[PDB]
């Protein structure tokens, strides 16, 4: 009932107002608030099975300043808008972890397949049934959620003429160093737990896979066990959804080989073993990899001279390199990476050939995006988080630029130069291309005899002056960035493990020449649609790259989503979380952008009694302000006296605030 | 706008180049510049005055070799530039003006050279911009340390440059003019003792197969003298181009030793474990110890089977008993500089340290002796 | 609130510092500043332009040792000031403005390093109280006394100041400027008579080592000196950094005797026991008694094994036959001046001695010469 | 029986003797030993396999040079007693054993070299007697003064000798190992630079002679390097010994220069204006007064012209202000320390000071550590 959907009219916006208007709307049943073109919704842990098909019909566009702030209102605005400047454009799903996010995304496919007349007939269009099955393979297990989507999900929606077409699914930002390391108290992808835990045994005596609780790429969790609400169920669900699409039983088959084959190589251990001149590498257990070889019909002595000697091939000859301890652990988790990338960008790839709309036709965009994160302590993959959510907060404050000045041009025209500052200098302390810190760290990785501690100092050297740097006081291995959202203290322990993603051409030659046909078509598609480089974040900076360039060229408008407290309590929540989560969205950043502006008419109205205030003011135009300038010496801080009199400043509101409060002491 | 830098490691004897961020030389070829010098008689075969290494390496038989670079010094400016025209041109097919250019250098080379190199590489190719490093430092990128003595010994110089934590000593670079063609001109001189005469260019380069094929470095000389000239069982066979053997007995290790006895070719310098030991006391005495325990390796003419045992065996016998000598042999000797190049060039924070057009326009080409090293 | 002051014994050649009340001093290392020399040819490694103490002692190679402190004057403040800076951040991890700090120094020192000391270590660092105390006063709270005579001899002075039941004399404080570091330079000058050269800074720290492990002092010289060239018995070895092997003679203890004998070095000075006769000859005939009766030591310059014994001799050679001298040798010579510090913070009733922000603020740096001995 | 004594100035690189009481040495020639290396193919010719100093000056191409004093200390025992033995004999024709002979040596050179050099003159040629004298007094003597700093600069050892009124003060006394034969390697070294190489003995010394013949100091470096790249004012030509023309510019005055700037060899100690201000502030206030006013030079690298009006501008900007440096550079800077001790040696009172058989027979060779200096 409470409605104050627009905010922008009241006296002042401030974070605790905000906070207030959003309690009053959650105790009203009131989830969405439209404000302008942003919406904002919040997790319910309440099933609200609103309206049905009739809702697009009563929150249709025809009534916007009258009906009630809905997430279904998009729905008509996309096709309004479209209609209306020949443009497609793009929607995108943000928040953290648990926030609803999904949930989102089916209502609004719901309602896009609902406007037309058509779904019931055309079902067969298999659309969303791949979704758990993208879930278990991009999701894992956080120290905050169980739940967490690592990775950017995107659904393209194609449409000709009001015909809902197919869709093409992608991945932009999956982060591959989650496969190999690990931090404290998480875990890894929950397809691998769900695996072990839904073998069947015919795979236990076949493939060796009696170790699941001892696995290197597992255990560095320390305890799997705590996501014990998934189970083998989750796994034979997976297994039907997966014979639904269309696959054989040979590709779940060689699914589960490669799924295997990949633990197997997570158990792989090396020896410092003396050699010619050096101490250089040497393979603990020979019948390890030997299993790895047999299941993935691959030569032994190709991975181990894969693993072990490093190929530096010119044309008449071909020498071979002994390799350190730590050169052998990056290829194998370079191995580790690249094999499970290509799994996951094969399945994308067949799910989106399976339902292959028409091309050259007009196209809606959903995007799943991760959420800005800041826990006790933060690694490389926080970092590219920020990175990606610093972008994304780039864009979302140019589109409220962008909406503040249509709005002061629809009131005045000369009001277009009024200037904003946008987080461009903290875009270019990430990765700016001479001294950026991404590439600080790339160059950190092939430089000679580096370590964690020169990286620092280098960080601390290039950026001592910059305003966003923070250096510690103590010598701690630590540094702190200056966020939208705020402080963000780092730590440089382990990057450079996290980035040796160097992948050699002998490897993907060997593994062209495998025996099976999935593997050996997966590497031949690699190396044909292959300028690039070899680091994780240089690939999540071109991701990155592709990504943006996508949203650019269409329109972009989306929606943010927040989190009461994280104990699954309906209805009630802690205003600290709420300001928590408000920093982390982004839309603090929009009070900012007001930099204030208040009706004339209002103030003649409620302030009838400032020195006898005359009320028989009928203009708005007339001349009031400056009247009380010049007469009480009010300094002139406004720069031009307007005409709806949105001039107001800051430090006028506090001198009005003093005089009120003087004035008033009479008696 | 994303441009690979080209790195050409255009050494004495044989131009390594290729794409910065790789792991091997894109092209390599002898740095060969062939003439013909008979009389053409087939009317329209007179046109290809002039063979680029490659090319000329498969016509031996009708033209003059000639090397453009004589002991590091780069002697004949045209036939480099043809050459160099050539690797960026008919080799790579990669325009020269649209990328930079990394090229290595002798130590103590004199300083003309560069300034005509930059003056070449600037107006006719055009590039934006290029860089001249020594050939050691590149080695010791590529080795993947940062301390140690750097003993790289190419075909035209052979030069020790010790460096301690990124800090080079300038006061104890060694530099020797016995190298790989010395070698091979010896070899040349030292089988007429069987009756083989090799005079020509093209024989020259048969010896220099030979002696790459065969010849190997041993641990004592005296004792394998006397087993070569006691048995016949380090004699090897040889076949010429024409099907003609040849046999090789004390000849075979007798070419590489002169590398530690340059009394041989009648140089009054000393042998390169000599050299990397006086270079060493030279040094700081702290200094000492890491260039002791760190000797690193490179160029092609340390790749006979049996040099890194031998010099370890001489630089203990030189050095005090109770230090631990330790030589670095990695199998990638050739193009060792090269692959550090590639390394050197790839760094985002070297982008700083090129030379630009501007910078040349406005002040000359003296800039290479400042931006240098 | 409970907060720990800081002690901070800032000698001449060690800083030695750590929390008050503890039994020993929590971080130790030299007071070096040091800089590179040469030119850096690796891209990167060309940032760190300045070693602290022990950083600059694990790369002398490449690199200029230079003390800040010079006789016991600070010299350079820049350095200085790097230096406690260092040990308050990168060596204790502790903020230096929620702890109050204690420093020492010599008895003769100017008036301008007080002040100067106090305007860095308020306006820097905001320490909210500091206070600067003579080292001899701490030496005698260590060594649990009231009596006797302080022979403080650090690197940079040696200086006496006779103490009977807490009312010290200071007419009769004597100080000299010959300390140990005259001593290492001494012995680089005079291990040249056996051919051993040591010129750079980084030798002349060698050569301290070698003072520090081996030179010790004697009873007799005239004596000693007849043993030593009559015999091989008093010579050692020792190895320098590099393996190589060096022997000592009768340089093995005519380095100490100059303190002594500071003729060596040409000044005309006397030695130490003579200063400590003279000082007690200074003082009243009651006091007299007690300052034979109780002489002390302190100071690293004084761990000599040897020197106890000849300077009680020299002692009671010069004093009355009838008195008893009894020399004060205890184990802590070294960073006995840093315990006695630490006990002096730990006092309750030390609380009002200090030196507030609000006094320097309000009557400016001059009270460091009011409320200080 | 009237016998004059001999003078045998053995510098570290030229000897120069002659008989005591005349004006300038009777006998000059390099201290060269010299070896062939060839092979002897005339039957006969094989015989002389040692040429000292001249005939090895006139046989360089076909022969090694050896010196036998390396940086003031002899190294070769054997090669040092040929050249005595060749300047006694078959240049003086002269029998040592009916003449007393008198010996210089460097401040601060070992002692085993005073034994060994005592040993040989007195076992071998059977001399009656003989001296050590220290060059830098004999230099004063020379000189015709008695106060002053002597900076004695040979091409062995750079030395200075604070003298007041004959009483010299040996804690002032500095010795650099930076001489002539450091500046004639530096020239070597820099040459390379326009494209001459010089690696062997006789090359060596060829640069050596262009050293004598064409460098000089300048007053200001910056601009002086400036003049030589902005003309061709200041380039030299040559002929070597071949006919060949070598031309040299800004190499003619920076090779001279690292004597002020021992930076460049990579020396951490200072120029020898900043040695002799500090071996002055070693001094006495009344010693200083005339150390300043009392500057003599000596030795032969300090021949270069501009070397006094160089020093003397350093030294004023160095001392006080008010103070008068004058700076003596008498015409006879070589073999003044050859003048100095023909002088001290035709003295009648000098004959009591000699060491005479008896006495080293009796008490062995340590006299002369006692009757020396
Ligand atoms: N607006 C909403 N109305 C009703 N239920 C919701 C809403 N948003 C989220 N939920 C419920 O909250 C649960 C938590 O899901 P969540 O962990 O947020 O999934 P995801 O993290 O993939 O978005 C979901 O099962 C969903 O049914
Ligand atoms: N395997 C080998 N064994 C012996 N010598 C070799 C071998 N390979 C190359 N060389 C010698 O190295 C010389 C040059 O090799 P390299 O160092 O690669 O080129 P550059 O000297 O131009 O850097 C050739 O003259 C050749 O004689
Ligand atoms: N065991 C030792 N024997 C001889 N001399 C020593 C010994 N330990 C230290 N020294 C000398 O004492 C000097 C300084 O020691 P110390 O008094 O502890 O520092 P500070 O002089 O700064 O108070 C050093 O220069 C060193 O030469
Ligand atoms: N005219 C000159 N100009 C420059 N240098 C000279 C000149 N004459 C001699 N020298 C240098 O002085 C060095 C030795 O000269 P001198 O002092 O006479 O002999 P010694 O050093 O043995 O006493 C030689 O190495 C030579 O380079
Ligand atoms: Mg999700
Ligand atoms: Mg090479
Ligand atoms: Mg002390
Ligand atoms: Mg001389």
């Amino acid at each position: 009932e409470d409605g104050v959907e627009d905010m922008t009219q009241l006296e002042d916006l401030q974070e605790t107002t905000v906070l207030a208007n959003l309690k009053t709307r959650f105790e009203r049943n009131l989830i969405y608030t439209y404000i302008g073109s942003i919406l904002v919704s919040v997790n319910p842990y309440r099933m609200f099975a609103i309206y049905g098909p009739e809702q697009v019909q009563q929150y249709s566009g025809r009534a916007l300043g009258e009906n009630p702030p809905h997430l279904f209102a998009i729905a008509n605005l996309a096709f309004a808008k479209m209609l209306d400047a020949k443009q497609n454009q793009c929607v995108i799903i943000s928040g953290e972890s648990g926030s609803g996010k999904t949930e989102a995304t089916k209502l609004i496919l719901r309602c896009l397949a609902a406007m037309n007349q058509r779904r019931d007939v055309m079902q067969q269009i298999k659309i969303l049934e791949a979704t758990p099955l993208l879930e278990a393979f991009g999701n894992a297990k956080t120290v905050r959620n169980d739940n967490s989507s690592r990775f950017g999900k995107f659904v393209e929606i194609f449409l000709e003429g009001g015909v809902i077409c197919g869709a093409i699914t992608s991945q932009y930002l999956l982060e591959k160093s989650r496969i190999v390391f690990q931090a404290k108290n998480e875990r890894n992808y929950h397809i691998f737990y769900e695996l072990l835990a839904g073998l069947p045994a015919q795979l236990r005596q076949a493939f060796s896979l009696q170790e699941a609780e001892t696995y290197y790429y597992l255990n560095q969790g320390g305890n799997c066990e705590i996501a014990g609400k998934s189970d083998a169920d989750d796994f034979r669900r997976l297994l039907a959804a997966m014979e639904v699409l269309g696959f054989t039983s040979e590709d779940q088959d060689s699914i589960f080989r490669i799924l295997a084959s990949i633990l197997h190589l997570g158990n792989v251990y090396f020896e410092k073993h003396e050699t010619d001149a050096q101490e250089v590498a040497s393979v603990v257990s020979a019948r390890e990899i030997q299993a790895v070889a047999e299941l993935l019909q691959v030569s032994p002595e190709g991975l181990q001279k894969a693993i072990t000697f490093k190929v530096t091939e010119t044309i008449r000859e071909k020498i071979f390199t002994p390799l350190t301890v730590e050169s052998a652990v990056d290829a194998r988790d370079a191995i580790a990476k690249v094999l499970y990338a290509l799994l996951f960008g094969w399945l994308i790839t067949r799910v989106n050939a399976l339902v292959s709309p028409k091309q050259d036709t007009l196209s809606i965009a959903i995007l799943d995006i991760y959420g800005f994160e800041d826990l006790s302590f933060n690694s490389f993959e926080q970092l590219c988080i920020n990175y990606a959510n610093e972008n994304l907060q780039y864009l979302f404050n140019k589109i409220v630029f962008q909406e503040e000045q249509e709005e002061y041009i629809r009131e005045q025209m000369d009001w277009r130069e009024i200037a904003f500052a946008d987080n461009q200098p903290c875009i270019n302390l990430i990765s700016l291309k001479p001294y950026g810190i991404l590439r600080i760290l790339d160059d950190q990785c092939c430089f000679p005899q580096a370590t964690d501690h020169t990286f620092l100092q280098k960080c601390h050297y290039h950026h001592g002056a910059n305003p966003l740097y923070s250096k510690p006081k103590m010598p701690l291995p630590e540094f702190t960035i200056k966020h939208y959202a705020g402080k963000v203290t780092y730590q440089v322990h382990k990057f450079l493990d996290k980035n040796h993603d160097q992948v050699r051409q002998d490897v993907l030659d060997l593994f062209v020449h495998s025996r099976t046909r999935v593997v050996a078509h997966l590497f031949s598609s690699h190396a044909a649609q292959t300028y690039k480089a070899h680091t994780v974040a240089a690939k999540f900076q071109q991701s990155l790259l592709d990504l943006v360039e996508k949203m650019e060229r269409c329109n972009p408008l989306f929606v943010r989503c927040l989190k009461p407290n994280h104990k699954k309590e309906p209805g009630l929540f802690e205003p600290d979380v709420m300001m928590a989560q408000l920093r982390y969205s982004g839309v603090l950043e929009t009070v900012r952008i007001r930099k204030v502006r208040l009706p004339f008419q209002v103030f003649i109205d409620r302030y009838r009694c400032l020195v006898a205030l005359k009320l028989n003011v009928p203009a708005d135009g007339d001349m009031c302000v400056s009247l009380l300038s010049r007469l009480c010496t009010v300094t002139p801080d406004m720069y031009r006296v307007g005409i709806s009199k949105l001039f107001l400043k800051e430090h006028l509101h506090q001198l009005l605030e003093s005089m009120r409060e003087r004035v008033q002491n009479r008696a | 706008d994303e441009t690979t830098a080209l790195v050409c490691d255009n050494g004495s004897g044989l131009v390594k180049a290729g794409f910065a961020g790789d792991d091997a030389p894109r092209a390599v070829f002898p740095s060969i510049v062939g003439r013909p010098r008979h009389q053409g008689v087939m009317v329209g075969m007179g046109q290809k005055d002039s063979y680029v290494g490659d090319e000329a390496q498969s016509k031996r038989g009708i033209l003059t070799l000639k090397y453009p670079i004589e002991h590091g010094i780069i002697t004949n400016w045209d036939d480099m530039e043809k050459i160099w025209h050539h690797t960026f041109y008919n080799e790579l097919r990669v325009a020269p003006e649209e990328h930079p250019t990394l090229l290595t250098e002798a130590p103590l080379n004199p300083k003309a050279n560069r300034e005509k190199m930059t003056q070449i590489m600037f107006e006719t190719f055009n590039v934006p911009a290029m860089y001249v490093a020594i050939q050691a430092v590149l080695s010791l990128y590529a080795s993947g340390r940062t301390t140690g003595i750097v003993l790289d010994s190419g075909d035209g110089v052979t030069h020790n440059v010790p460096i301690y934590e990124g800090y080079a000593l300038p006061h104890a670079i060694m530099r020797l003019d016995l190298a790989g063609r010395d070698l091979t001109d010896y070899l040349m001189k030292i089988l007429t003792e069987r009756g083989y005469s090799f005079v020509t260019t093209a024989e020259r380069e048969i010896v220099r197969d030979i002696k790459e094929k065969l010849c190997y470095v041993a641990l004592d000389f005296e004792n394998e003298m006397a087993t070569a000239a006691s048995s016949s069982s380090l004699e090897k066979s040889y076949e010429l181009p024409d099907g003609q053997v040849i046999t090789i007995g004390n000849e075979r290790f007798r070419c590489p030793e002169t590398l530690f006895q340059p009394s041989f070719i009648g140089m009054e310098s000393a042998g390169i474990h000599e050299t990397t030991y006086n270079s060493i006391m030279k040094c700081d005495i702290d200094i000492r110890k890491d260039l002791y325990a760190n000797n690193v390796m490179s160029g092609g003419t340390t790749m006979y089977p049996g040099i890194a045992d031998r010099m370890q065996k001489e630089i203990t016998a030189l050095a005090p008993s109770t230090m631990k000598i330790k030589i670095i042999a990695p199998p990638e000797r050739k193009y060792s500089v090269w692959i550090g190049g590639s390394i050197l060039a790839s760094l985002s924070t070297f982008q700083q340290m090129w030379i630009t057009k501007q910078e040349y326009d406005e002040a000359g080409p003296s800039i290479v002796h400042r931006k240098c090293f």
